[PDB]
């Protein structure tokens, strides 16, 4: 069974009504929710330590 | 903050954060839209500030 | 694109009033949510970049 | 006016075009493409659209592609998918030589 947890687990479920937090518009998750316009750009990077 | 942990490497996967939300409930559309006159007005620059 | 590149951006990308360049589709067809999906999904394969 | 409204066929090549084709692909839909004679991605003219918006507005195209970007003003009439390249006002620097 492909279930969910999380914000969208909890979601999904009716539970709450809209996720407030950093969350990465991508298809997977569109599939099942949708997403506002998006409110802050960004990319994926590392850290290491200086 | 910490200034001794550096972030490197070109921004791959250039995407957005978003709020996401049910499918049939109807704020989306006011939602974005009330979230672009906060882009245009600069009041998300008052927040990253 | 310059003949020398003697010329430099600002932040690699740290926006004032950031916004994107999108699609302009008809008022509430059908078809805004497929060209959603497979936008996202060319996302997340990695065309794109390249 | 009155003969044919020129149908130059060109060839077009660049970065929309190559996301038009790819999306085709992924939802095998075909496209009579064309070009607006306005010029522009679309003002308010006495509140009346013109370009890619007026084109949309009045439905004479089903879509418009190129670099346009995503505003309030645009989203009254029109909606936009999901932007997929980031723009908006930035700084442009002249290069400093070391010290
Ligand atoms: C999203 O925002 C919309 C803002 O335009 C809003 O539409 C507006 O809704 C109000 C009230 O729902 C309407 O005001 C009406 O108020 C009384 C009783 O409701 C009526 O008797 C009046 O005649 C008046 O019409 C606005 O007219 C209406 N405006 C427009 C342009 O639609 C939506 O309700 C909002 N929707 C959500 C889900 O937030
Ligand atoms: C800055 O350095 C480059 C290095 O070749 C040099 O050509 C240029 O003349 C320098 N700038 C000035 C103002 O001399």
């Amino acid at each position: 069974k492909k279930e969910w947890n999380g914000m969208m687990g909890e979601l999904l479920s009716g539970q709450a009504d809209m996720i407030v937090a950093p969350l990465t518009i991508n298809n997977e998750r569109a599939q099942y929710i949708e997403f506002s316009k998006p409110f802050k750009y960004q990319g994926l990077t590392i850290l290491v330590k200086k | 903050q910490k200034c001794d942990l550096v972030t490197t490497g070109e921004l791959f996967f250039r995407s957005g954060f978003g709020i996401g939300m049910r499918k049939d409930s109807p704020w989306k559309q006011n939602v974005s839209l009330s979230i672009l006159k906060s882009h245009e007005n600069g009041f998300m620059e008052d927040l990253d500030k | 694109r310059d003949e020398g590149c003697k010329l430099v951006t600002i932040g690699s990308g740290k926006v004032f009033a950031s916004t994107g360049y999108g699609i302009a589709i008809q008022k509430d067809s059908g078809w805004k949510r497929q060209v959603d999906l497979a936008i996202l999904q060319l996302f997340g394969d990695g065309e794109m970049e390249e | 006016t009155d003969e044919e409204p020129g149908y130059i066929k060109k060839c077009c090549k660049g970065f929309c075009i190559d996301i038009l084709k790819k999306i085709s692909k992924s939802v095998k839909f075909t496209y009579d493409l064309y070009l607006v004679t306005n010029g522009k991605h679309g003002k308010k003219i006495n509140g009346t659209w013109n370009g890619m918006i007026g084109e949309v507005v009045m439905k004479r195209a089903y879509m418009a592609v190129g670099s346009l970007t995503i505003n309030e003003e645009r989203s009254e009439v029109v909606d936009f998918s999901v932007p997929f390249i980031e723009t908006g006002i930035s700084v442009m620097v002249s290069r400093s030589n070391g010290t």
